[PDB]
């Protein structure tokens, strides 16, 4: 009796940097998140009149 | 003291004492955060901010 082939899927991903996603949003990717705890920061934003 | 002239000691005793050490049990705690230990040791040896 014969063993007439053995096959196997590899699973390849386009990563988040390479999509067209990264389009909508801006990315730096930081050494440690866990260091800050939370980000507060504060604009002064003036209309024209 | 020395013999003679009316004079008589008890001749010199000497004792063979055994004592213990006594054990005394210390605890301490330390924290650290994770973040300290991780960034000032990288697999990339370059220098920090």
């Amino acid at each position: 009796e014969a063993l007439l082939g053995v096959y196997t899927n590899v699973v390849e991903f386009v990563k988040f940097l390479e999509t067209a996603l990264a389009a909508a949003c801006v990315n730096t990717e930081f050494k440690d998140l866990r260091r800050m705890i939370d980000g507060k920061i504060q604009f002064k934003i003036s209309m024209p009149t | 003291i020395a013999h003679g002239d009316g004079r008589r000691p008890n001749k010199q005793r000497q004792y063979i004492v055994m004592k213990a050490c006594n054990k005394h049990h210390i605890g301490a705690e330390i924290e650290l955060a994770a973040a300290d230990i991780e960034l000032l040791f990288a697999e990339k040896e370059t220098p920090l901010d």
